[PDB]
């Protein structure tokens, strides 16, 4: 994860370069910082960068529930059994599984 | 008798096996669980049903001579001296 992308076109001492990468990530830290304005000088540029991979496109929720449903299928376990429900769903559902299984 | 069961029998003189594919049958049997869980129910719920021997009918049979007993035990009890009668009900 990255929150700022700053880039130059000359040599700016490396390690005066760390040391202001840890001071910006301090600083600006709402949690722990007190700063929110930032001002660009000598030439320095800001690249309006995105995000590539993100958490959202790995949707597997349906497909561990249909993995899930079908090893209870193949054993034979009702499924409210495993995860419970009302009076008509509880005991209808033990009386079919103890005798049909 | 039929006057015509002699075109029916060169329509087709012997049986045809329907089972095309059986090494893929038993593959898809032994490897996946909507197949196999499917025809064990089919399989186990046929299987559980007895039978009755009921009344006789005044009509000559290929097997004679055979009591309303001896059918009872055969199809209920144990139809083979050597095999389950849950055996082969299910085979």
């Amino acid at each position: 994860v990255i929150g700022l992308i700053l880039e130059t076109d000359e040599i700016l001492n490396k390690k005066l370069r760390e040391r202001k990468q840890e001071e910006l990530q301090l600083d600006y830290n709402p949690s722990t910082g007190q700063s929110s304005v930032l001002i660009l000088d000598g030439g320095m540029k800001a690249k309006p960068y995105s995000q590539i991979s993100s958490f959202k496109d790995l949707d597997f929720k349906e497909d561990i529930e249909g993995f899930n449903k079908s090893i209870c299928l193949a054993f034979g376990v009702p499924q409210v059994l495993l995860d419970g429900g009302n009076n008509a769903n509880i005991r209808p559902n033990i009386e079919l599984f103890y005798y049909m299984t | 008798l039929n006057p015509g069961q002699r075109i029916i029998r060169d329509m087709e003189p012997v049986s045809h096996r329907t089972n095309r594919k059986p090494f893929t049958t038993g593959q898809a049997y032994s490897k996946i669980e909507i197949l196999n869980r499917t025809a064990n129910m089919v399989i186990d719920s046929a299987a559980e049903c007895s039978y009755t021997v009921g009344d006789k009918y005044n009509i000559v049979t290929y097997a004679n001579g055979v009591k309303t007993k001896t059918l009872d035990t055969l199809l209920n009890v144990r139809p083979n001296p050597f095999m389950d009668i849950s055996t082969f009900r299910r085979l």
